[PDB]
């Protein structure tokens, strides 16, 4: 065939840190189904949101929002534990169906998106031109986030491990940590990846007695 | 591998 229907922009959802995680690649012939499993950003999280996006940018904010819904009734468990199956399916007439199911609870939710939604051709071109042009920055962003999320996590973990102990060591151990949890807390707010890792490391240091 | 979804409002 010399011609076929495709979905012209990548399709996905928003993941922790406000990054887009793709789910159907641009220029994928339709119809088509894809599924991917996800978890929860943090501990004891009973609900998630699924924000459906169209585009080629690493910033979820930079892409086109097709919609959203919540998935509730998830059993508060530790982060990474729940298994939330998300599925994007585009039928032959370009209708997009997005489902999310929590494998444990069996809780499921759904949204239907009209083929005509999203970005027009002019807008399509631009996206693509824009994505390419900002490739370096989108990369930088992505990693920034990957670091930010490791840190967020180190954060709750370190806090969980301390306020977990009694012989919190010479409390001088405890104190160095609190003073390092701050530095990190603050570093995190920045856009500078190195500074985050650099505080993660200092934190990793004055935590010997807690890592043990 | 494994991605992470955040909390609603």
């Amino acid at each position: 065939v010399l011609l076929l229907d495709v979905t012209p922009l990548s399709l996905g959802i928003e993941t922790m840190g406000g990054v887009m995680t793709t789910l159907i690649a641009k220029n994928t012939t339709i119809p088509t189904k894809h599924s991917q499993v996800f978890s929860t950003a943090e501990d004891n999280q009973s609900a998630v949101t699924i924000h459906v996006l169209q585009g080629e940018r690493k910033r979820a904010a930079d892409n086109k929002s097709l919609g959203q819904f919540n998935l509730d009734g998830i059993n508060p468990a530790p982060r990474g534990m729940p298994q939330i199956e998300v599925t994007f399916d585009i039928d032959a007439d370009g209708i997009l169906h997005v489902s999310a199911k929590d494998k444990n609870s069996g809780k499921e939710q759904k949204i239907t998106i009209k083929a005509s939604s999203g970005l027009n051709e002019d807008e399509i071109q631009k996206m693509v031109r824009d994505a390419e042009a900002n490739a370096e920055a989108d990369r930088k962003f992505e990693e920034l986030v990957q670091t930010r999320n490791q840190g967020d996590h180190l954060l709750h973990s370190t806090r969980k491990q301390v306020e977990e102990a009694g012989d919190k060591l010479p409390a001088d151990d405890k104190t160095a940590i609190e003073s390092a949890l701050t530095a990190l807390e603050t570093a995190l707010k920045g856009e500078d990846k190195a500074a985050i890792e650099a505080k993660m490391q200092e934190l990793a240091q004055v935590s010997q007695k807690l890592m043990e | 591998k494994l991605y992470a979804l955040p909390r609603p409002t």
